[PDB]
């Protein structure tokens, strides 16, 4: 319609004026870039913007028809945006802010989730043996006492050692008392006394990961059995639910299920070996677990639920905190890094805050974050803003000098001198000159340096690693002359010289191997080489080789 | 150099009413009610 | 080595196959040890060593270790130039779409998915979801779902639901697709979808799918998963002086991509909220698209400056890209430039070269020749000897230069004579000396111009310089066979002065024994150079089979002519030097020598002419003074008279008796007449003198005034410039294009006052500003014409065709402006030229018409010869030598391997900065002849024109036309066919207005349906009251009469209705609207009586450009789309309707003739296809369709030669037909026949032509077609090579189209072998390519 009217003239004249296009342009508000998009869309069939009123047609109809169809779509469009920052503001402008009480609920949800996870990992106490072994090795002076554990939930090493002694006593009195009615109570008491301790995040995560590896091994075995008993044998799931579940340890559910007088039971004969190996691995692991796998399964389910609750909790905290970072980031727009990059770097510092924030101390987040965010923006501007990376320390020093220099200029009405800068700062003066040399950003090799031929700066930079052609001809001339002066000699001495220096060969053989082939003991071959040299030395055999002696 | 819009918009943006716009731009022909009109000899040039 | 270049999409496996390692860090080099970092963009363990044969740690430093990987760093020890070839790769964290295949206007991804671009972009930028094989749960594949819709649909659908977002969704769509099944479905649909738009879309899509299937690609390769990384040495980080570094913009883009990819990978492992990961993926997409093609969809990306960064696409495309600049326009060794001086002592094959410039250009030759003679023991010794400039070095240099041509070239190479080969002559100084006779070829003068000199190195290059490019081989213009080595300005003045008589000079009436005695008398002072004497002259003539028979006689001539006769070679006559010998006489003399004697005599003769002219121009002592500019004695009287006349006109205007518009023209004409009078008086007072005498009586003779001598001889200047020197400056113009009424009445011998000078300044600056535009516009046309015609080559000896054009002289109304000789010389006859008596064959056939044959044709006075043309050659992919003609630069039939397209383009283009964008009265005596003439005896027995194509030609006594006048319809001719006429004998007259309506027989007329007040109006003359019934148009007449058609059928006195005399149909002559029926209603009339009386190009270079670009005229003349009887039907329907019901054929053809048009055909008339209905500018496309190919070529050559002829330019018609041959080279198929082509399809004419010829030899039938006419731009666009096309078209469009099609290029054009750096298949390299093709067929 309106666009079609604009096309009408375009073609009728073969050209149009910026004003007429902008006016006929659909009222459809366009965010500049959109207007930019359509201008080329019109340029697709070919048109002259010409801010003023006015050279041949070379446009394929296929391009033309496609541009026409997309042009029609532009009118039917509503809010098409080809700009990432704008899209980001919109997708972010869809989450409400949180009030002061709005972090307490989230924080307690996080604390409850992590407490559930801690108890669930606590229920599986087999790790306690690993913790005890680590403590024993540490007490063997393999590591620091305070590095293994960040204290306990109590403040002195003697108390920690007493608690470790009690833990070991309970472990030994519970492990050796399985014989079952009361063993569960002993295990519960052991877990409860272990709950009073506090572990470093790295060791706790390692224990969790080891447990996950064991559980994934068990799950791999179970799924291998399932695929070897269902896909190959079409074993009804009802049989698996009835037999495998309930015991989960013996071979009765599989080995003794072969006599069920069913086709799948008979077909299990072919795959009995691999499933039997899987059962053997499980029996061992089931013994290693020493706990009903179903109970473990429920432990993992509860842990997953707690982790999901914690993750979605912070999610909302970080959505309001994305609402932020946009402010701090705008403070470094022209610092050598692009805005969306600054914002995304801040979002990571924000995540780091939310996970390390304690509401008990009642800090305004908007303050336990406005730092973590700026630290992450500046760290980035320092580690990936220059093509030639500079250490954070050198960047700090350079910024300090650029400041101390501004003040000295304002109070001296004159740029300071490498000497006065050294005096005002605390640097050996030569260090100042070194830091005042760290070349600024590389120049663009396409920088226009023209007005005659439209030539760029990179066109005038020469290649310095090239051999001149009179040096390649000179080299071949020596490679020949040498053959003459040398050939003008007897065979054995010529080969001695050839081997010693490497003429026509692939190694500068030392005297030992030359003697091996020529049978001798160095001193003679040394003798043969020296005669040759003094010989080729006299005039009448070394005039052209002399010429090759630059002088 | 933006999109053009009708001129009168700006006048309305300057706190002008339609009556004032017409008073500024156009002259006035009066009519009386029988059905008599005042005539100015110069107006009916042709 | 290689014989083709294949192009296709790259699989991720292939991209990993190219790479030597993965780049993982955005690092480039260390900031203190400036060494490459471990896994960065300038690494050494991925891209190779930074020093030849050395590791980076330094353990392995000697070549003896070449080929091992040091374990302290893994840097293979090899050559550092391997760093210029090795690629890396980057593993993207998320698939990314290639911008070229996503945002090319046809949008290959969208075309292949049948999905609009907006949906693809929305899914791409995480705006909405999509369905990838939704399955059997009410889902539709490729269905767009917004986020909330996806959420709510996920509910109650426990199935996977196969929905995704982002470039991975697009990749899944492409991967799950099957092309063969789509082809099957499309065929099934095309079986029963016979609807225009629908079947068109189905055919388009099945074509695209079949092409993609054949290409061998997979669609999922359009989505990037691995990103290649360019070798470091093509994007270097070079250190500069002062510690500064220079870097390529690609390093910034690569660092951006790597930073965002690493951030995305790190952010995926932190399980961040999906908003963050979506934004990171969008950023990664943006960074990759900026790398591949910056600012194609976004706005841009800028570096430290505000300039946009240069991307990979920006390094191939543009006017600076590799596919352009470097590859045909690079810097060259063994070359140098300098300033040019005259050097009048040189021979045409020799140039003066500075000794110092030659000691540098020929340095390696000097080293070699020194070492070969023992002067220097080694090459370093030789380098020091030449450096010291020893004495022996100059002798060795003189030996090296002896026979070794050098190519000289002047700035704008506009034609091939801008590079020529010369033998050097070592000279002192620093300026090149250039033979004067060559200047015209270079368009060079000696006021600061410079020339470049190149030296051929190989043996073949030297031989080509000596045999092809030498200046003594190129003395004829390739545009026209005329010599281009004619003496220019001072030679002309000297030779004109020498051969120039005067009334009474020393030694008049003497009798000499020969030229030698004449020269002996002049140098001894005993005779004047202008002394009418009698001399015994001996002249030889080849009046035999090459015998040179001698004749001695006693000629009457001056001393100077006899002296000049000494340099003329034997075979020429004596009348050539027995005239005043101006500028054109000398060119005629050189042409005669060339055509009679050959090439070597012509070269010797031209040098002798130059020497003699220079000598005697010095001798004359000609000069220019102020008294030489003689102002007329009556100038002021003429000016006063004109001023009085203009004053009288002005005072009358002030009295209101003349309008201002008319008085303006009156004053303009008065001043033009005054200017003409002044010029005539000046030129008559200047061009003659009085001299006394042999006896003592007055006698007039041609003046020896220096200015008139320069102007008359053609040496320099013209009467127009002498007019501004001695007459009046004349009439100026205005910035508006108007002519200022008052002229500048002063000349330059006087002075201009300040006002007149201020007026003159405007014209000067206007001209200065124009010249530049003309230059820029002539370059455009030449580039476009070589792009179209570059690969046309003579590839055969004789195609054996029997068709050709019919050459006859071109006559525009009056005299003939181009005889038959110019148009037919050098061509080959297609048919025997029968003697005008029809007796026997004059030239049998296949005879190259050289000068002797053309003289014979002039003797027999035949003016119609059929000649073979390029545009109608049967050769496939080329042209034969017989259909071309002869070379025009060599003078003989053309040779196989000749780039006739480049020659044609350059010949048309070079003369274009010299082109500026601007009743019958039988004059002679002859027997008038008429053509296509229908007529009937009038009342006085005079003839009446009853034909729309009537032609009158003043056939002369011999039967050769000398005038051709189109005879207006409805007019009467006094004389008749065979009736001899005379001067001013207006053969006929006709109304300058109002097309008359004539009948055929004398009889009464009934105004049937001609009702007054209904169909017509009683407009009887108001004053004379004479019946003037006027037909009323549909709206003009009553609605009832509107349907009624006004008719005036003839009726006999018997009361019967007369039938058109000689026809059964009654003599009804329906009159259209406005028809002036001054005749009374129902009135008897005479035979062919006036039944009624219906009421009544750019120029210059833009005219030529739009003539080759086949542009349709704005008011296209309408023609007879078919032969038959004209008529009409549903009128007023916005456009009147017409029909030509074929006499026997059906389909009367209906047309929407716009009513505002003025038809030329009576509603009842018969016509033939290609007959004017309306009238105006003809359209080339109509002419090709209605009339044959020979009738559109004749139109273009004649239409484009008018622009050139008007300006005095002369170029042969061969060159315009080779361009036209390239315009109509595509054919549209009409009936598929028994061939394998669809009907509505365009194919190469040379392809359909051979497909059915081979089919016809078999037991099948051919496919019919209709030829197409294209402009030089679209015709070019159709090249079958993506390398040649990528040079002068849009590189991005060419490479995306070729990659998806899996195209392959086999180098056989001239532009693709230049880029790849191998012999072009045209000239000396035409034999190489032929043997290559032989071996390949093997
Ligand atoms: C105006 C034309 C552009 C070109 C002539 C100008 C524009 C920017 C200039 C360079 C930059 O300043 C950076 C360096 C500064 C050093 O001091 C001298 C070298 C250095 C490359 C400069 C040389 C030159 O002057 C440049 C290329
Ligand atoms: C008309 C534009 C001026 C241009 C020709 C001048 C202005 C600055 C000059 C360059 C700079 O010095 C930086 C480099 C210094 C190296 O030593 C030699 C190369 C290098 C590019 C110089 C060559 C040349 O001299 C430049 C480009
Ligand atoms: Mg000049
Ligand atoms: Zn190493
Ligand atoms: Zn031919």
């Amino acid at each position: 319609s309106q666009l079609k009217l604009l096309v009408t003239r375009g073609k009728e004249q073969g050209y149009l004026t910026y004003a007429e296009v902008n006016d006929h342009l659909p009222e459809d508000i366009v965010d500049s870039d959109q207007i930019e998009d359509i201008i080329q869309m019109i340029n697709d069939m070919g048109i002259q913007v010409m801010e003023e009123a006015p050279a041949e047609n070379t446009a394929d109809e296929d391009a033309a028809e496609a541009a026409a169809q997309v042009l029609s779509s532009v009118e039917s469009e509503i809010g098409r945006t080809t700009d990432p920052v704008r899209m980001y503001m919109r997708e972010m402008g869809t989450v409400e802010l949180l009030t002061r009480e709005g972090e307490i609920d989230i924080a307690k949800r996080i604390e409850d989730g992590i407490n559930q996870v801690q108890c669930s990992v606590a229920e599986y106490p087999e790790a306690i043996t690993y913790l005890l072994e680590q403590y024993d090795r540490v007490e063997a002076e393999e590591a620091r006492l305070s590095d293994l554990i960040t204290g306990f939930v109590d403040i002195d090493p003697e108390l920690a050692r007493e608690k470790f002694a009690e833990l070991r006593a309970q472990y030994v009195v519970t492990r050796d008392t399985i014989k079952h009615a009361t063993a569960q109570e002993e295990i519960l008491k052991l877990s409860e006394v272990f709950k009073q301790f506090r572990l470093v995040p790295k060791q706790f995560d390692y224990l969790v990961n080891s447990m996950r590896v064991m559980m994934d091994r068990v799950r791999t075995q179970e799924r291998l059995i399932m695929k070897l008993c269902v896909e190959q044998c079409k074993m009804p799931k009802k049989n698996f639910i009835t037999l495998f579940t309930g015991n989960e340890t013996s071979d009765t559910w599989f080995n003794a299920a072969i006599a069920m007088n069913k086709p799948w039971s008979e077909k299990l004969h072919d795959v009995s070996e691999e499933v039997h190996r899987a059962l053997q691995k499980l029996q061992q692991i089931e013994e290693e677990t020493g706990l009903t796998i179903e109970q473990v399964k429920d432990i993992n389910r509860r842990m997953s639920i707690g982790e999901a609750k914690a993750r979605r909790a912070k999610k909302e905290m970080v959505e309001a905190n994305l609402r932020l970072v946009i402010s701090i980031a705008k403070k470094y727009t022209n610092r050598g890094l692009q805005f969306l990059d600054l914002i995304q770097e801040g979002n990571i510092g924000l995540m780091k805050a939310v996970d390390k924030f304690e509401y008990r101390r009642g800090y305004k987040f908007s303050t336990y974050a406005t730092w973590w965010i700026r630290q992450a923006i500046t760290r980035s501007i320092a580690d990936q803003a220059r093509t030639i990376r500079i250490p954070v320390h050198m960047i700090e020093t350079i910024n300090k000098l650029n400041r101390i220099s501004r003040q000295m200029l304002q109070e001296m009405g004159r740029e300071p001198t490498p000497e006065e800068l050294a005096e005002r700062m605390l640097m050996p003066e030569d260090k100042i000159r070194k830091v005042l040399k760290i070349a600024k950003e590389p120049i663009s090799m396409e920088t226009p340096i023209g007005d005659d031929e439209d030539s760029h700066l990179g066109d005038f930079i020469e290649d310095t690693t090239l051999e001149l052609p009179l040096d390649s001809a000179t080299t071949e001339s020596l490679r020949a002359a040498t053959h003459d002066v040398l050939a003008g000699l007897t065979a054995r001495e010529a080969k001695v010289l050839r081997m010693r220096f490497g003429i026509d060969m692939n190694t500068d053989y030392t005297l030992e191997e030359v003697g091996k082939q020529f049978d001798v003991t160095r001193e003679r071959i040394r003798q043969i080489e020296a005669k040759a040299l003094r010989k080729l030395r006299h005039p009448s055999r070394s005039e052209v080789l002399r010429s090759f002696l630059d002088d | 150099r933006r999109r053009k819009l009708p001129a009168t918009i700006i006048l309305r943006a300057l706190n002008y009413t339609t009556e004032q716009i017409l008073d500024l731009f156009f002259e006035k022909v009066i009519f009386e009610i029988k059905l008599q009109m005042e005539l100015v000899p110069e107006r009916l040039r042709g | 080595e290689f014989d083709a270049i294949k192009i296709a999409l790259a699989s991720p496996d292939m991209i990993r196959s190219w790479s030597f390692g993965e780049v993982k860090k955005p690092e480039t080099i260390n900031y203190r040890t400036f060494k490459p970092e471990r896994d960065g963009l300038f690494c050494a363990r991925i891209f190779g060593p930074v020093k030849d044969y050395e590791c980076l740690c330094g353990k392995y430093k000697r070549l003896k270790h070449r080929g091992v990987i040091c374990e302290k760093c893994g840097v293979e020890v090899t050559q550092t130039k391997v760093r210029r070839e090795r690629m890396g790769h980057i593993e993207l964290a998320s698939p990314t779409a290639h911008i070229w295949f996503l945002k090319s206007l046809p949008s290959r991804i969208g075309l292949l998915l049948d999905m609009p671009l907006r949906d693809i972009e929305r899914v791409l930028y995480f705006e909405s979801y999509v369905v990838i094989e939704g399955g059997m749960t009410n889902l539709e594949r490729q269905q767009i779902l917004t986020e909330e819709q996806y959420l709510d649909a996920l509910e109650e659908f426990g199935d996977e639901f196969d929905a995704k977002m982002g470039a991975e969704a697009i990749q899944a769509l492409l991967k799950s697709m099957d092309l063969e099944q789509e082809c099957e479905q499309l065929r099934e649909e095309l079986n029963e979808t016979n609807s225009e738009t629908k079947r068109k879309k189905l055919t388009k899509r099945i074509k695209l799918l079949e092409a993609f299937v054949q290409s061998g690609n997979k669609p999922e390769w359009m989505i990037l998963t691995v990103l290649p990384v360019l070798p470091p040495d093509l994007r270097p980080l070079v250190p500069l002086d002062g510690g500064r570094f220079a870097t390529s913009d690609l390093n910034d883009l690569y660092r951006r991509v790597i930073n965002r990819n690493n951030r995305l990978k790190r952010l995926l492992d932190l399980a961040a909220p999906d908003i963050i990961v979506r934004n990171e993926k969008r950023m990664l997409q943006e960074a990759v698209d900026a790398l591949l093609d910056n600012g194609r969809r976004g706005r841009a990306i800028t570096g430290s400056n505000k300039r946009p960064l240069k991307s990979l696409a920006d390094m191939i495309k543009g006017k600076q890209g590799r596919f352009r600049q470097n590859l045909l326009g690079k810097r060259v060794d063994y070359s140098g430039r300098s300033v040019i001086t005259v050097g009048p002592y040189l021979r045409l094959h020799q140039c003066g070269l500075p000794k110092k410039m030659a000691l540098e250009l020929f340095k390696p030759f000097i080293y070699g020749k020194l070492e070969l003679r023992g002067l220097a023991t080694t090459i370093k010794a030789a380098k020091k000897m030449v450096e010291r400039e020893e004495a022996v070095v100059w002798d060795i240099l003189d030996e090296v230069i002896r026979e070794h041509p050098v190519l000289l070239n002047r700035a704008p190479t506009l034609h091939r004579l801008g590079i020529q080969a010369f033998e050097p002559v070592l000279i002192e100084g620093k300026a090149i000396q250039l033979h004067p006779l060559v200047c015209a070829a270079y368009n060079a003068d000696f006021d600061g111009d410079q020339m470049a000199v190149h030296v051929p190195l190989t043996l073949e290059a030297q031989l080509e310089a000596r045999a092809l490019m030498m200046s003594t081989n190129n003395i004829l213009s390739p545009a026209n066979g005329e010599p281009i080595i004619v003496p220019s300005q001072d030679v002309v003045l000297g030779l004109y002065y020498m051969t120039r008589d005067c009334v009474n000079a020393k030694g008049e009436g003497m009798v000499l024994t020969g030229p030698k005695e004449a020269e002996r008398l002049y140098r001894s002072g005993l005779a004047s150079l202008h002394a009418r004497v009698k001399v015994r002259i001996t002249e030889y003539e080849k009046d035999a089979n090459g015998e040179l028979v001698a004749k001695t006689s006693l000629k009457d001539t001056t001393v100077g002519r006899a002296i000049l006769w000494m340099i003329v070679p034997k075979g020429l006559p004596y009348s050539i030097v027995n005239q005043a010998l101006g500028k054109k006489a000398i060119s005629k003399m050189l042409n005669t020598c060339y055509r009679i004697l050959g090439l070597k005599p012509t070269v010797i003769f031209a040098d002798q002419i130059m020497y003699t002219g220079f000598a005697y121009a010095a001798r004359s002592g000609a000069s220019v003074g102020i008294d030489d500019m003689v102002i007329p004695e009556k100038k002021h009287e003429i000016i006063s008279e004109a001023e009085a006349e203009v004053a009288e006109i002005q005072e009358q205007f002030q009295s209101g008796l003349v309008t201002a518009g008319e008085r303006y023209n009156k004053v303009i004409d008065i001043w033009a007449a005054a200017n003409d009078r002044v010029s005539k008086a000046m030129m008559d007072n200047l061009q003659t003198e009085t001299v006394i005498n042999r006896d003592g009586q007055e006698e007039k003779q041609v003046s020896f005034n220096s200015i008139y001598m320069m102007a008359d001889s053609g040496a320099r200047g013209s009467a127009a410039q002498i007019r501004q020197l001695a007459g009046m400056r004349g009439l100026m113009a205005k910035p508006d294009g108007s002519i200022i009424e008052t002229p500048i009445t002063a000349n330059f011998r006087e002075g201009l006052n300040v006002l007149q000078y201020f007026i003159s300044t405007h014209g000067a600056r206007k001209g200065l500003a124009d010249t530049a535009l003309k230059t820029a516009n002539s370059g455009y046309l030449t580039r476009r014409l070589v792009d179209v015609a570059q690969d046309l080559v003579v590839t055969e000896d004789d195609c054996g065709t029997h068709e050709g054009i019919m050459m006859t002289p071109v006559i525009e109304g009056g005299d003939v402006k181009e005889p038959l000789r110019d148009r037919v010389l050098g061509r080959v006859t297609a048919e025997d030229v029968l003697k005008p008596g029809t007796a026997d064959i004059l030239v049998p056939r296949n005879t190259l018409l050289h000068e002797q044959w053309c003289d014979l044709l002039e003797e027999n006075s035949v003016d119609a010869v059929k000649v073979r043309s390029v545009v109608s050659c049967d050769t496939d992919f080329g042209v034969c030598a017989h259909c071309y003609g002869r070379d025009l630069a060599r003078g003989h039939i053309i040779n196989k391997g000749e780039a006739i397209g480049v020659i044609a383009a350059q010949s048309i283009g070079e003369p274009g900065t010299q082109l500026t964008m601007r009743s019958i009265q039988v004059k002679n005596k002859g027997s008038i002849k008429l053509s296509n003439v229908k007529s009937v005896v009038n009342s006085s027995g005079k003839l009446v024109i009853t034909s729309r194509n009537t032609e009158l030609k003043l056939i002369d006594e011999f039967g050769r036309t000398k005038e051709s006048y189109k005879v207006p319809y409805g007019a009467v001719l006094a004389k008749g066919d065979g009736e001899q006429v005379a001067g001013g004998e207006t053969v006929a007259n006709w109304d300058p207005h109002t097309m008359p309506v004539i009948t055929e027989v004398s009889g009464f007329v009934r105004f049937t349906d001609m009702i007054d007040g209904q169909t017509i109006t009683r407009q009887t003359d108001e004053l004379t009251g004479l019946s003037s019934l006027v037909v009323l148009d549909s709206a003009e007449r009553t609605a009832g009469g509107k349907d009624l058609r006004p008719a005036l059928k003839i009726v006999d006195a018997q009361g019967n209705d007369v039938l058109i005399p000689g026809t059964d149909m009654p003599a009804q002559y329906f009159l259209p609207g406005k028809a002036i029926v001054q005749l009374e209603d129902g009135v008897q009339i005479s035979s062919g009586d006036t039944l009624a009386r219906i009421p009544q190009i750019t120029g210059g270079l833009p005219r030529v450009a739009d003539l080759f670009e086949a542009r349709r005229p704005k008011e296209p003349a309408i023609l007879a789309e078919i032969s038959g009887i004209v008529s009409f039907g549903k009128e007023t329907k916005g456009k009147r309707r017409l029909v030509i019901t074929p006499v026997d054929g059906s389909d009367p053809y209906e047309e929407m003739i716009p009513k505002w048009r003025q038809l030329n055909v009576f509603e009842g008339e018969r016509v033939e296809r290609g007959d004017v209905i309306s009238d105006g500018p003809e359209a080339p496309h109509d002419i090709l369709r209605l009339r044959g190919v020979h009738a559109v070529t004749r139109y273009i050559v004649n239409e484009v030669q008018d622009v050139y002829r008007l300006q005095g330019v002369k170029i042969n018609d061969k060159h315009i037909e080779v361009i036209v041959r390239q315009m109509l080279r595509k054919a549209t198929i009409v009936n598929a026949g028994s061939s394998d082509f669809l009907e509505g399809e365009q194919v190469e004419y040379s392809r359909v032509k051979i497909a059915n010829r081979e089919l016809e030899a078999n037991g099948k039938v051919g496919a019919t077609y209709s030829r197409d006419l294209l402009g030089i731009t679209k015709a070019s666009l159709a090249t079958e090579s993506f390398i040649s096309a990528a040079s002068f078209q849009e590189t991005t469009r060419v490479l995306t189209e070729a990659a998806v099609a899996g195209k392959r290029d086999e180098l056989r054009g001239l532009k693709e072998n230049v880029i790849v750096g191998r012999l072009i298949p045209a000239g000396t390299g035409y034999a190489y390519h032929q043997d290559r093709m032989r071996r390949r067929a093997a």
